[PDB]
Protein backbone atom coordinates (compact mmCIF):
# COMPACT_ATOMS: atom_id res chain seq x y z
CA UNK A 1 0.00 0.00 0.00
CA UNK A 2 1.82 3.19 -1.07
CA UNK A 3 -0.55 5.79 -2.42
CA UNK A 4 0.28 8.38 -5.01
CA UNK A 5 -0.78 10.94 -2.35
CA UNK A 6 1.95 12.76 -0.36
CA UNK A 7 1.51 12.64 3.46
CA UNK A 8 1.93 15.38 6.08
CA UNK A 9 1.95 15.42 9.84
CA UNK A 10 -1.37 16.66 11.26
CA UNK A 11 -1.93 17.73 14.85
CA UNK A 12 -5.33 18.15 16.47
CA UNK A 13 -8.23 18.48 16.47
CA UNK A 14 -8.94 21.00 19.21
CA UNK A 15 -12.61 21.79 19.90
CA UNK A 16 -15.52 19.36 19.59
CA UNK A 17 -14.46 15.72 19.27
CA UNK B 1 -21.29 22.50 10.74
CA UNK B 2 -19.60 22.32 7.34
CA UNK B 3 -16.28 20.46 7.44
CA UNK B 4 -13.32 21.98 5.58
CA UNK B 5 -9.76 20.90 4.68
CA UNK B 6 -7.44 23.31 2.93
CA UNK B 7 -4.68 20.69 2.64
CA UNK B 8 -0.94 21.37 2.94
CA UNK B 9 1.03 24.27 1.38
CA UNK B 10 4.52 25.84 1.50
CA UNK B 11 3.69 28.40 4.15
CA UNK B 12 1.35 31.14 5.41
CA UNK B 13 1.03 34.70 4.16
CA UNK B 14 -2.21 35.93 5.77
CA UNK B 15 -5.01 34.75 8.02
CA UNK B 16 -8.54 36.34 7.89
CA UNK B 17 -10.87 35.29 10.70
CA UNK B 18 -13.85 36.79 12.52
CA UNK B 19 -14.82 36.46 16.17
CA UNK B 20 -17.38 37.52 18.75
CA UNK B 21 -16.27 38.55 22.27
CA UNK B 22 -19.33 36.86 23.85
CA UNK B 23 -19.39 33.63 21.84
CA UNK B 24 -16.53 32.09 19.76
CA UNK B 25 -14.54 32.16 16.52
CA UNK B 26 -16.62 32.45 13.35
CA UNK B 27 -15.17 32.82 9.84
CA UNK B 28 -11.72 31.39 9.00
CA UNK B 29 -9.75 31.85 5.79
CA UNK B 30 -6.10 31.66 4.83
CA UNK B 31 -3.91 32.98 2.03
CA UNK B 32 -1.13 30.35 1.92
CA UNK B 33 2.13 30.31 0.03
CA UNK B 34 2.26 27.77 -2.78
CA UNK B 35 5.87 27.64 -4.00
CA UNK B 36 6.27 31.40 -4.03
CA UNK B 37 2.74 32.39 -5.18
CA UNK B 38 0.00 33.52 -2.77
CA UNK B 39 -2.74 30.86 -2.68
CA UNK B 40 -6.13 32.26 -1.80
CA UNK B 41 -7.80 29.66 0.31
CA UNK B 42 -11.58 29.32 0.28
CA UNK B 43 -13.41 31.39 2.87
CA UNK B 44 -14.93 29.09 5.50
CA UNK B 45 -18.00 31.03 6.65
CA UNK B 46 -20.06 30.88 9.81
CA UNK B 47 -23.78 30.17 9.21
CA UNK B 48 -24.56 33.34 11.21
CA UNK B 49 -23.54 37.01 11.14
CA UNK B 50 -22.55 39.24 14.04
CA UNK B 51 -18.72 38.85 14.08
CA UNK B 52 -15.79 41.26 14.12
CA UNK B 53 -13.29 40.64 11.23
CA UNK B 54 -9.52 40.37 11.76
CA UNK B 55 -6.74 40.42 9.17
CA UNK B 56 -3.36 38.96 10.16
CA UNK B 57 -0.85 39.84 7.43
CA UNK B 58 2.47 38.14 8.08
CA UNK B 59 5.76 39.33 6.61
CA UNK B 60 6.31 36.05 4.78
CA UNK B 61 8.83 34.47 4.67
CA UNK B 62 10.79 36.12 7.52
CA UNK B 63 7.75 36.12 9.78
CA UNK B 64 6.09 32.77 10.66
CA UNK B 65 3.87 31.34 13.39
CA UNK B 66 5.67 29.80 16.36
CA UNK B 67 2.70 29.00 18.59
CA UNK B 68 -1.06 28.66 18.25
CA UNK B 69 -3.09 28.78 21.46
CA UNK B 70 -6.71 29.34 22.43
CA UNK B 71 -9.71 28.13 24.40
CA UNK B 72 -12.53 25.65 23.79
CA UNK B 73 -15.89 25.55 25.61
CA UNK B 74 -19.66 25.40 25.20
CA UNK B 75 -21.68 27.97 23.38
CA UNK B 76 -25.42 27.42 23.05
CA UNK B 77 -24.73 23.81 23.94
CA UNK B 78 -21.90 23.24 21.41
CA UNK B 79 -18.23 22.60 22.29
CA UNK B 80 -16.46 25.12 20.11
CA UNK B 81 -13.17 27.02 19.70
CA UNK B 82 -13.87 30.25 21.57
CA UNK B 83 -10.53 32.03 21.31
CA UNK B 84 -7.33 32.02 19.25
CA UNK B 85 -3.95 33.69 19.61
CA UNK B 86 -1.24 33.47 16.96
CA UNK B 87 2.33 34.08 18.08
CA UNK B 88 5.05 34.56 15.44
CA UNK B 89 8.76 35.25 15.74
CA UNK B 90 7.92 38.92 15.41
CA UNK B 91 4.76 39.46 17.40
CA UNK B 92 1.53 38.23 18.95
CA UNK B 93 -1.86 38.46 17.26
CA UNK B 94 -4.73 37.98 19.64
CA UNK B 95 -6.31 36.83 21.82
CA UNK B 96 -9.36 36.99 19.56
CA UNK B 97 -12.56 35.72 21.08
CA UNK B 98 -13.32 34.71 24.66
CA UNK B 99 -10.46 33.64 26.92
CA UNK B 100 -12.38 31.26 29.16
CA UNK B 101 -12.89 27.53 29.31
CA UNK B 102 -10.32 24.83 28.62
CA UNK B 103 -7.07 26.23 27.29
CA UNK B 104 -4.87 24.53 24.73
CA UNK B 105 -1.51 25.39 23.19
CA UNK B 106 0.63 24.16 20.33
CA UNK B 107 4.15 25.65 20.59
CA UNK B 108 6.39 24.76 17.65
CA UNK B 109 10.07 24.36 18.45
CA UNK B 110 10.98 23.34 14.89
CA UNK B 111 8.89 23.23 11.74
CA UNK B 112 6.01 25.18 10.24
CA UNK B 113 2.23 25.20 10.15
CA UNK B 114 1.34 24.68 6.47
CA UNK B 115 -2.42 24.08 6.40
CA UNK B 116 -5.69 24.17 8.35
CA UNK B 117 -8.72 21.86 8.39
CA UNK B 118 -11.71 21.74 10.69
CA UNK B 119 -15.45 22.39 10.78
CA UNK B 120 -17.60 25.53 11.03
CA UNK B 121 -21.34 25.75 11.81
CA UNK B 122 -22.46 28.88 13.75
CA UNK B 123 -18.87 28.77 15.06
CA UNK B 124 -15.55 27.01 14.53
CA UNK B 125 -16.40 23.61 16.02
CA UNK B 126 -12.82 22.32 15.83
CA UNK B 127 -9.66 22.62 13.78
CA UNK B 128 -6.41 20.74 13.09
CA UNK B 129 -3.06 21.89 11.64
CA UNK B 130 -0.73 20.40 9.02
CA UNK B 131 2.92 20.61 10.16
CA UNK B 132 6.01 20.24 8.03
CA UNK B 133 9.69 21.13 7.81
CA UNK C 1 17.95 20.91 36.68
CA UNK C 2 19.29 18.81 33.84
CA UNK C 3 18.23 19.30 30.22
CA UNK C 4 17.93 16.20 28.07
CA UNK C 5 17.36 15.52 24.40
CA UNK C 6 16.91 11.94 23.14
CA UNK C 7 16.63 13.10 19.54
CA UNK C 8 14.59 11.18 16.92
CA UNK C 9 14.11 7.50 16.34
CA UNK C 10 11.87 5.11 14.37
CA UNK C 11 9.08 4.67 16.93
CA UNK C 12 8.29 3.94 20.60
CA UNK C 13 8.30 0.49 22.26
CA UNK C 14 8.06 1.50 25.91
CA UNK C 15 7.79 4.41 28.28
CA UNK C 16 9.10 4.17 31.83
CA UNK C 17 8.30 7.00 34.16
CA UNK C 18 7.75 7.64 37.82
CA UNK C 19 5.53 10.05 39.72
CA UNK C 20 4.47 10.95 43.22
CA UNK C 21 0.89 11.74 44.23
CA UNK C 22 2.13 14.53 46.53
CA UNK C 23 4.07 16.23 43.80
CA UNK C 24 4.62 15.62 40.08
CA UNK C 25 6.34 13.42 37.45
CA UNK C 26 9.89 12.36 38.41
CA UNK C 27 11.94 10.06 36.15
CA UNK C 28 11.37 9.61 32.44
CA UNK C 29 12.89 6.98 30.13
CA UNK C 30 11.97 5.64 26.74
CA UNK C 31 12.80 2.44 24.93
CA UNK C 32 12.57 3.51 21.27
CA UNK C 33 12.37 1.47 18.15
CA UNK C 34 15.44 2.07 15.96
CA UNK C 35 15.05 0.57 12.50
CA UNK C 36 13.23 -2.53 13.78
CA UNK C 37 15.23 -3.04 16.96
CA UNK C 38 14.85 -1.83 20.53
CA UNK C 39 17.11 1.10 21.46
CA UNK C 40 17.25 1.74 25.22
CA UNK C 41 17.04 5.47 25.85
CA UNK C 42 18.95 7.36 28.51
CA UNK C 43 17.08 7.33 31.83
CA UNK C 44 16.44 10.92 32.86
CA UNK C 45 16.24 10.87 36.63
CA UNK C 46 15.00 13.26 39.21
CA UNK C 47 17.63 14.54 41.61
CA UNK C 48 15.44 13.13 44.39
CA UNK C 49 13.85 9.77 44.99
CA UNK C 50 10.79 8.21 46.56
CA UNK C 51 8.68 8.11 43.34
CA UNK C 52 6.38 5.30 42.09
CA UNK C 53 7.68 3.70 38.86
CA UNK C 54 5.36 2.69 36.07
CA UNK C 55 6.06 0.84 32.85
CA UNK C 56 4.03 1.40 29.68
CA UNK C 57 4.77 -1.46 27.30
CA UNK C 58 3.34 -0.83 23.87
CA UNK C 59 2.53 -3.61 21.45
CA UNK C 60 4.90 -2.11 18.81
CA UNK C 61 4.36 -1.68 15.87
CA UNK C 62 0.57 -2.09 15.86
CA UNK C 63 -0.01 0.08 18.92
CA UNK C 64 1.07 3.73 18.90
CA UNK C 65 0.40 6.86 20.90
CA UNK C 66 -2.32 9.09 19.38
CA UNK C 67 -2.51 11.61 22.21
CA UNK C 68 -0.42 12.92 25.07
CA UNK C 69 -1.88 15.11 27.77
CA UNK C 70 -1.52 16.14 31.39
CA UNK C 71 -1.23 18.99 33.85
CA UNK C 72 1.30 21.70 34.70
CA UNK C 73 1.26 23.49 38.02
CA UNK C 74 3.23 24.78 40.98
CA UNK C 75 5.09 22.38 43.27
CA UNK C 76 6.96 24.01 46.13
CA UNK C 77 7.83 27.04 43.97
CA UNK C 78 8.35 25.41 40.55
CA UNK C 79 5.91 25.03 37.71
CA UNK C 80 6.38 21.48 36.43
CA UNK C 81 4.46 18.70 34.69
CA UNK C 82 2.42 17.23 37.54
CA UNK C 83 0.55 14.63 35.49
CA UNK C 84 0.86 12.67 32.19
CA UNK C 85 -1.56 10.62 30.12
CA UNK C 86 -0.78 8.56 27.00
CA UNK C 87 -3.63 7.36 24.78
CA UNK C 88 -2.77 4.85 22.08
CA UNK C 89 -4.93 3.54 19.24
CA UNK C 90 -5.48 0.63 21.62
CA UNK C 91 -5.94 2.06 25.11
CA UNK C 92 -5.28 4.86 27.59
CA UNK C 93 -2.41 4.74 30.15
CA UNK C 94 -2.67 7.10 33.09
CA UNK C 95 -3.40 9.68 34.44
CA UNK C 96 -0.17 9.31 36.41
CA UNK C 97 0.60 12.00 38.88
CA UNK C 98 -1.74 14.68 40.18
CA UNK C 99 -4.41 16.04 37.85
CA UNK C 100 -4.29 19.60 39.22
CA UNK C 101 -3.30 22.83 37.46
CA UNK C 102 -3.76 23.95 33.90
CA UNK C 103 -4.18 21.22 31.28
CA UNK C 104 -2.48 20.66 27.94
CA UNK C 105 -3.09 18.15 25.19
CA UNK C 106 -1.44 17.05 21.95
CA UNK C 107 -3.77 15.00 19.76
CA UNK C 108 -2.12 13.58 16.61
CA UNK C 109 -4.20 13.00 13.53
CA UNK C 110 -1.34 11.80 11.30
CA UNK C 111 2.28 11.08 12.12
CA UNK C 112 4.10 9.67 15.15
CA UNK C 113 5.98 10.82 18.21
CA UNK C 114 9.60 9.68 17.55
CA UNK C 115 11.54 11.31 20.38
CA UNK C 116 11.40 13.35 23.58
CA UNK C 117 13.43 16.25 24.93
CA UNK C 118 13.03 18.37 28.08
CA UNK C 119 14.40 19.03 31.56
CA UNK C 120 14.18 17.35 34.94
CA UNK C 121 15.34 18.75 38.28
CA UNK C 122 13.39 17.42 41.27
CA UNK C 123 10.55 16.94 38.78
CA UNK C 124 9.83 17.08 35.05
CA UNK C 125 9.91 20.90 34.46
CA UNK C 126 8.93 20.70 30.80
CA UNK C 127 9.15 18.55 27.69
CA UNK C 128 8.85 18.62 23.88
CA UNK C 129 8.17 15.92 21.30
CA UNK C 130 9.66 15.03 17.95
CA UNK C 131 6.96 14.35 15.34
CA UNK C 132 7.41 12.51 12.06
CA UNK C 133 5.81 10.34 9.39
CA UNK D 1 17.78 28.98 -21.74
CA UNK D 2 15.03 29.61 -19.20
CA UNK D 3 15.24 28.04 -15.77
CA UNK D 4 12.07 26.78 -14.16
CA UNK D 5 11.06 25.57 -10.73
CA UNK D 6 7.57 24.18 -10.13
CA UNK D 7 8.22 23.53 -6.45
CA UNK D 8 6.44 20.78 -4.46
CA UNK D 9 2.93 19.45 -4.56
CA UNK D 10 1.04 16.44 -3.26
CA UNK D 11 1.51 14.22 -6.28
CA UNK D 12 1.37 13.83 -10.05
CA UNK D 13 -1.73 13.33 -12.18
CA UNK D 14 -0.28 13.90 -15.65
CA UNK D 15 2.91 14.62 -17.61
CA UNK D 16 2.81 16.40 -21.01
CA UNK D 17 6.14 16.68 -22.79
CA UNK D 18 7.27 16.89 -26.37
CA UNK D 19 10.26 15.42 -28.14
CA UNK D 20 11.90 15.08 -31.51
CA UNK D 21 13.40 11.81 -32.73
CA UNK D 22 16.44 13.66 -34.15
CA UNK D 23 17.25 15.85 -31.19
CA UNK D 24 15.89 15.75 -27.64
CA UNK D 25 13.14 16.53 -25.14
CA UNK D 26 11.43 19.87 -25.90
CA UNK D 27 8.45 20.96 -23.81
CA UNK D 28 7.59 19.83 -20.29
CA UNK D 29 4.42 20.48 -18.28
CA UNK D 30 2.96 18.63 -15.30
CA UNK D 31 -0.58 18.47 -14.01
CA UNK D 32 0.04 18.00 -10.32
CA UNK D 33 -2.25 16.90 -7.56
CA UNK D 34 -2.59 19.54 -4.89
CA UNK D 35 -4.44 18.24 -1.85
CA UNK D 36 -6.79 16.01 -3.88
CA UNK D 37 -7.50 18.46 -6.71
CA UNK D 38 -5.65 18.95 -10.01
CA UNK D 39 -3.18 21.85 -10.19
CA UNK D 40 -2.20 22.76 -13.76
CA UNK D 41 1.50 23.47 -13.81
CA UNK D 42 3.27 26.03 -15.91
CA UNK D 43 4.08 24.76 -19.43
CA UNK D 44 7.85 24.99 -19.84
CA UNK D 45 8.38 25.48 -23.58
CA UNK D 46 11.31 25.20 -25.95
CA UNK D 47 12.42 28.37 -27.75
CA UNK D 48 11.77 26.44 -30.98
CA UNK D 49 8.90 24.36 -32.27
CA UNK D 50 8.37 21.30 -34.40
CA UNK D 51 8.21 18.69 -31.59
CA UNK D 52 5.91 15.70 -31.11
CA UNK D 53 3.66 16.21 -28.05
CA UNK D 54 2.87 13.34 -25.76
CA UNK D 55 0.46 12.95 -22.86
CA UNK D 56 0.99 10.55 -19.94
CA UNK D 57 -2.25 10.34 -17.91
CA UNK D 58 -1.82 8.61 -14.60
CA UNK D 59 -4.61 6.74 -12.77
CA UNK D 60 -3.99 8.84 -9.62
CA UNK D 61 -3.89 8.15 -6.79
CA UNK D 62 -3.49 4.37 -7.33
CA UNK D 63 -0.90 4.76 -10.06
CA UNK D 64 2.37 6.58 -9.37
CA UNK D 65 5.87 6.86 -10.82
CA UNK D 66 8.43 4.38 -9.44
CA UNK D 67 11.34 5.08 -11.76
CA UNK D 68 12.42 7.85 -14.05
CA UNK D 69 15.26 7.27 -16.46
CA UNK D 70 16.58 8.44 -19.77
CA UNK D 71 19.62 9.68 -21.64
CA UNK D 72 21.81 12.78 -21.68
CA UNK D 73 23.89 13.61 -24.75
CA UNK D 74 25.05 16.15 -27.32
CA UNK D 75 22.72 17.98 -29.69
CA UNK D 76 24.36 20.78 -31.71
CA UNK D 77 27.06 21.20 -29.07
CA UNK D 78 24.81 21.27 -25.97
CA UNK D 79 24.60 18.51 -23.37
CA UNK D 80 20.84 18.06 -22.89
CA UNK D 81 18.24 15.42 -21.92
CA UNK D 82 17.63 13.42 -25.07
CA UNK D 83 15.21 10.81 -23.77
CA UNK D 84 12.91 10.16 -20.81
CA UNK D 85 11.01 7.13 -19.61
CA UNK D 86 8.56 7.08 -16.75
CA UNK D 87 7.72 3.72 -15.20
CA UNK D 88 4.80 3.53 -12.77
CA UNK D 89 3.62 0.61 -10.58
CA UNK D 90 1.33 -0.11 -13.56
CA UNK D 91 3.19 0.55 -16.80
CA UNK D 92 6.04 2.11 -18.69
CA UNK D 93 5.61 5.36 -20.64
CA UNK D 94 8.37 5.93 -23.17
CA UNK D 95 11.16 6.07 -24.09
CA UNK D 96 10.43 9.44 -25.62
CA UNK D 97 13.29 10.80 -27.67
CA UNK D 98 16.70 9.51 -28.68
CA UNK D 99 17.99 6.76 -26.44
CA UNK D 100 21.60 7.52 -27.02
CA UNK D 101 24.33 9.07 -24.92
CA UNK D 102 24.82 8.55 -21.21
CA UNK D 103 22.05 6.77 -19.28
CA UNK D 104 20.69 7.82 -15.91
CA UNK D 105 17.98 6.34 -13.77
CA UNK D 106 16.22 7.14 -10.51
CA UNK D 107 14.38 4.15 -9.05
CA UNK D 108 12.31 4.98 -6.00
CA UNK D 109 11.86 2.27 -3.40
CA UNK D 110 9.82 4.36 -1.00
CA UNK D 111 8.47 7.86 -1.55
CA UNK D 112 7.00 10.01 -4.34
CA UNK D 113 8.11 12.52 -6.90
CA UNK D 114 6.14 15.70 -6.09
CA UNK D 115 7.74 18.43 -8.19
CA UNK D 116 10.13 19.26 -11.02
CA UNK D 117 12.66 22.01 -11.76
CA UNK D 118 15.29 22.50 -14.43
CA UNK D 119 15.98 24.57 -17.53
CA UNK D 120 14.89 24.60 -21.18
CA UNK D 121 16.46 26.38 -24.15
CA UNK D 122 16.01 24.79 -27.55
CA UNK D 123 15.87 21.56 -25.48
CA UNK D 124 15.61 20.35 -21.87
CA UNK D 125 19.13 21.08 -20.63
CA UNK D 126 18.77 19.54 -17.14
CA UNK D 127 16.13 18.73 -14.51
CA UNK D 128 15.79 17.74 -10.84
CA UNK D 129 12.93 16.23 -8.83
CA UNK D 130 11.35 16.92 -5.48
CA UNK D 131 10.84 13.72 -3.41
CA UNK D 132 8.61 13.26 -0.43
CA UNK D 133 6.60 10.80 1.66
CA UNK E 1 22.51 23.00 4.77
CA UNK E 2 23.68 21.00 7.78
CA UNK E 3 24.95 17.44 7.74
CA UNK E 4 22.40 16.80 10.52
CA UNK E 5 18.95 15.43 9.77
CA UNK E 6 16.03 17.50 11.16
CA UNK E 7 12.54 16.74 12.34
CA UNK E 8 9.41 18.51 13.51
CA UNK E 9 9.41 19.38 17.19
CA UNK E 10 6.34 20.59 19.21
CA UNK E 11 6.36 21.88 22.74
CA UNK E 12 7.49 22.60 25.27
CA UNK E 13 4.70 22.07 27.75
CA UNK E 14 5.44 22.72 31.47
CA UNK E 15 6.58 26.39 31.41
CA UNK E 16 8.69 27.70 28.55
CA UNK F 1 1.69 2.05 11.38
CA UNK F 2 3.81 2.70 14.44
CA UNK F 3 6.95 2.73 12.29
CA UNK F 4 8.41 6.04 11.01
CA UNK F 5 9.04 6.03 7.26
CA UNK F 6 11.85 7.43 5.15
CA UNK F 7 12.28 8.18 1.42
CA UNK F 8 14.47 5.51 -0.24
CA UNK F 9 16.02 5.61 -3.69
CA UNK F 10 17.49 2.71 -5.63
CA UNK F 11 18.42 -0.07 -5.86
CA UNK F 12 21.37 0.30 -8.19
CA UNK F 13 23.02 -3.02 -9.12
CA UNK F 14 21.48 -6.46 -9.74
CA UNK F 15 17.89 -7.78 -9.72
CA UNK G 1 12.40 30.48 7.48
CA UNK G 2 8.71 30.36 6.77
CA UNK G 3 9.19 28.38 3.57
CA UNK G 4 8.60 24.61 3.76
CA UNK G 5 11.41 22.38 2.34
CA UNK G 6 11.61 19.14 0.49
CA UNK G 7 14.27 16.68 -0.55
CA UNK G 8 15.52 17.44 -4.07
CA UNK G 9 17.63 15.07 -6.22
CA UNK G 10 19.35 16.02 -9.43
CA UNK G 11 20.07 17.54 -11.64
CA UNK G 12 20.48 15.17 -14.59
CA UNK G 13 21.62 16.72 -17.89
CA UNK G 14 24.25 19.39 -18.54
CA UNK H 1 24.36 -12.61 -1.60
CA UNK H 2 23.48 -11.73 1.97
CA UNK H 3 21.00 -8.82 2.25
CA UNK H 4 21.55 -5.99 4.67
CA UNK H 5 19.54 -2.96 5.82
CA UNK H 6 21.15 -0.54 8.24
CA UNK H 7 18.00 1.59 8.41
CA UNK H 8 17.85 5.42 8.85
CA UNK H 9 19.97 7.69 11.12
CA UNK H 10 20.77 11.42 11.78
CA UNK H 11 23.72 11.55 9.41
CA UNK H 12 26.99 10.00 8.25
CA UNK H 13 30.38 10.22 9.98
CA UNK H 14 32.53 7.64 8.16
CA UNK H 15 32.30 5.05 5.42
CA UNK H 16 34.55 1.97 5.38
CA UNK H 17 34.51 0.02 2.14
CA UNK H 18 36.82 -2.18 0.12
CA UNK H 19 37.21 -2.80 -3.58
CA UNK H 20 39.26 -4.69 -6.17
CA UNK H 21 40.05 -3.12 -9.55
CA UNK H 22 39.80 -6.44 -11.33
CA UNK H 23 36.32 -6.99 -9.99
CA UNK H 24 33.98 -4.81 -7.93
CA UNK H 25 33.11 -3.32 -4.56
CA UNK H 26 33.56 -5.71 -1.65
CA UNK H 27 33.04 -4.75 2.01
CA UNK H 28 30.74 -1.90 3.13
CA UNK H 29 30.36 -0.51 6.66
CA UNK H 30 29.17 2.85 7.98
CA UNK H 31 29.63 4.84 11.19
CA UNK H 32 26.45 6.96 11.23
CA UNK H 33 25.51 9.75 13.57
CA UNK H 34 22.64 8.89 15.92
CA UNK H 35 21.36 12.09 17.53
CA UNK H 36 24.89 13.37 18.14
CA UNK H 37 26.55 10.01 18.90
CA UNK H 38 28.59 7.92 16.52
CA UNK H 39 26.72 4.73 15.68
CA UNK H 40 28.98 1.94 14.48
CA UNK H 41 27.01 0.13 11.78
CA UNK H 42 27.58 -3.58 11.18
CA UNK H 43 30.33 -4.56 8.77
CA UNK H 44 28.69 -6.08 5.73
CA UNK H 45 31.48 -8.37 4.55
CA UNK H 46 32.24 -9.86 1.18
CA UNK H 47 32.32 -13.69 1.28
CA UNK H 48 35.87 -13.50 -0.15
CA UNK H 49 39.12 -11.56 0.50
CA UNK H 50 41.85 -9.69 -1.46
CA UNK H 51 40.20 -6.25 -1.40
CA UNK H 52 41.81 -2.84 -0.93
CA UNK H 53 40.41 -1.05 2.21
CA UNK H 54 39.17 2.58 1.95
CA UNK H 55 38.23 4.83 4.88
CA UNK H 56 36.20 7.98 4.13
CA UNK H 57 36.24 10.08 7.32
CA UNK H 58 33.86 13.06 6.94
CA UNK H 59 34.21 16.29 8.88
CA UNK H 60 30.65 15.82 10.19
CA UNK H 61 28.47 17.78 10.37
CA UNK H 62 30.22 20.49 8.27
CA UNK H 63 30.95 17.96 5.55
CA UNK H 64 28.22 15.81 4.00
CA UNK H 65 27.73 13.83 0.83
CA UNK H 66 26.21 15.68 -2.09
CA UNK H 67 26.46 13.00 -4.75
CA UNK H 68 26.99 9.24 -4.97
CA UNK H 69 27.72 7.85 -8.42
CA UNK H 70 29.17 4.65 -9.81
CA UNK H 71 29.04 1.80 -12.27
CA UNK H 72 27.16 -1.49 -12.40
CA UNK H 73 28.21 -4.47 -14.51
CA UNK H 74 29.04 -8.17 -14.87
CA UNK H 75 31.85 -9.87 -12.94
CA UNK H 76 32.04 -13.70 -13.20
CA UNK H 77 28.52 -13.63 -14.61
CA UNK H 78 26.97 -11.53 -11.77
CA UNK H 79 25.50 -8.02 -12.25
CA UNK H 80 27.12 -6.06 -9.41
CA UNK H 81 28.35 -2.60 -8.31
CA UNK H 82 31.81 -2.33 -9.85
CA UNK H 83 32.65 1.19 -8.68
CA UNK H 84 31.65 3.99 -6.29
CA UNK H 85 32.47 7.68 -5.90
CA UNK H 86 31.35 9.92 -3.01
CA UNK H 87 31.40 13.68 -3.55
CA UNK H 88 30.90 15.97 -0.56
CA UNK H 89 30.57 19.75 -0.30
CA UNK H 90 34.31 19.67 0.38
CA UNK H 91 36.02 16.77 -1.40
CA UNK H 92 35.49 13.96 -3.90
CA UNK H 93 36.34 10.45 -2.67
CA UNK H 94 36.92 7.92 -5.41
CA UNK H 95 36.35 6.43 -7.85
CA UNK H 96 36.94 3.12 -5.99
CA UNK H 97 36.90 0.29 -8.47
CA UNK H 98 36.95 0.31 -12.25
CA UNK H 99 34.78 2.82 -13.97
CA UNK H 100 33.25 0.45 -16.59
CA UNK H 101 29.74 -0.81 -17.17
CA UNK H 102 26.46 1.11 -16.88
CA UNK H 103 26.85 4.44 -15.14
CA UNK H 104 24.55 5.79 -12.44
CA UNK H 105 24.42 8.90 -10.34
CA UNK H 106 22.43 10.39 -7.49
CA UNK H 107 23.20 14.10 -7.07
CA UNK H 108 21.39 15.65 -4.11
CA UNK H 109 20.28 19.31 -4.34
CA UNK H 110 18.55 19.39 -0.96
CA UNK H 111 18.55 16.77 1.76
CA UNK H 112 20.87 14.11 3.19
CA UNK H 113 21.74 10.47 2.70
CA UNK H 114 20.94 8.91 6.05
CA UNK H 115 21.18 5.14 5.55
CA UNK H 116 22.19 2.33 3.23
CA UNK H 117 20.70 -1.12 2.56
CA UNK H 118 21.67 -3.66 -0.04
CA UNK H 119 23.12 -7.15 -0.55
CA UNK H 120 26.70 -8.44 -0.55
CA UNK H 121 27.89 -11.91 -1.73
CA UNK H 122 31.40 -11.99 -3.23
CA UNK H 123 30.75 -8.33 -4.21
CA UNK H 124 28.19 -5.59 -3.57
CA UNK H 125 25.25 -6.89 -5.70
CA UNK H 126 22.94 -3.85 -5.22
CA UNK H 127 22.20 -1.01 -2.77
CA UNK H 128 19.65 1.71 -2.04
CA UNK H 129 19.91 4.85 0.03
CA UNK H 130 17.72 6.39 2.68
CA UNK H 131 17.19 10.14 2.04
CA UNK H 132 15.87 12.73 4.48
CA UNK H 133 15.76 16.41 5.42
C1 LIG I 1 -26.40 25.59 16.19
O1 LIG I 1 -25.91 24.54 15.31
C2 LIG I 1 -25.05 24.92 14.23
O2 LIG I 1 -23.80 25.43 14.83
C3 LIG I 1 -23.03 24.51 15.68
C4 LIG I 1 -21.83 25.25 16.29
O3 LIG I 1 -20.95 25.74 15.30
C5 LIG I 1 -22.65 23.29 14.81
O4 LIG I 1 -21.92 22.35 15.60
C6 LIG I 1 -23.96 22.65 14.24
O5 LIG I 1 -23.66 21.48 13.41
C7 LIG I 1 -24.79 23.66 13.40
O6 LIG I 1 -24.03 24.02 12.28
C1 LIG J 1 14.26 22.21 43.71
O1 LIG J 1 14.95 22.61 42.49
C2 LIG J 1 15.31 21.54 41.59
O2 LIG J 1 14.06 21.02 40.97
C3 LIG J 1 13.29 21.94 40.15
C4 LIG J 1 12.03 21.21 39.66
O3 LIG J 1 12.41 20.09 38.86
C5 LIG J 1 14.23 22.46 39.00
O4 LIG J 1 13.52 23.39 38.17
C6 LIG J 1 15.44 23.13 39.64
O5 LIG J 1 16.32 23.62 38.64
C7 LIG J 1 16.23 22.14 40.53
O6 LIG J 1 16.69 21.12 39.67
C1 LIG K 1 20.90 26.95 -28.84
O1 LIG K 1 21.01 27.54 -27.52
C2 LIG K 1 19.81 27.59 -26.73
O2 LIG K 1 19.48 26.20 -26.39
C3 LIG K 1 20.46 25.45 -25.61
C4 LIG K 1 19.96 23.98 -25.45
O3 LIG K 1 18.63 23.96 -24.95
C5 LIG K 1 20.65 26.20 -24.27
O4 LIG K 1 21.60 25.53 -23.49
C6 LIG K 1 21.14 27.63 -24.58
O5 LIG K 1 21.34 28.35 -23.37
C7 LIG K 1 20.11 28.39 -25.46
O6 LIG K 1 18.92 28.53 -24.71
C1 LIG L 1 29.63 -16.35 -6.25
O1 LIG L 1 28.27 -15.96 -5.90
C2 LIG L 1 28.11 -15.12 -4.75
O2 LIG L 1 28.41 -13.73 -5.15
C3 LIG L 1 27.58 -13.11 -6.17
C4 LIG L 1 28.12 -11.68 -6.46
O3 LIG L 1 28.15 -10.86 -5.27
C5 LIG L 1 26.13 -13.14 -5.67
O4 LIG L 1 25.30 -12.55 -6.66
C6 LIG L 1 25.73 -14.61 -5.38
O5 LIG L 1 24.37 -14.71 -4.90
C7 LIG L 1 26.65 -15.23 -4.31
O6 LIG L 1 26.47 -14.48 -3.12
Amino acid sequence: EQSGISQTVIVGPWGAK
Amino acid sequence: GKAFDDGAFTGIREINLSYNKETAIGDFQVVYDLNGSPYVGQNHKSFITGFTPVKISLDFPSEYIMEVSGYTGNVSGYVVVRSLTFKTNKKTYGPYGVTSGTPFNLPIENGLIVGFKGSIGYWLDYFSMYLSL
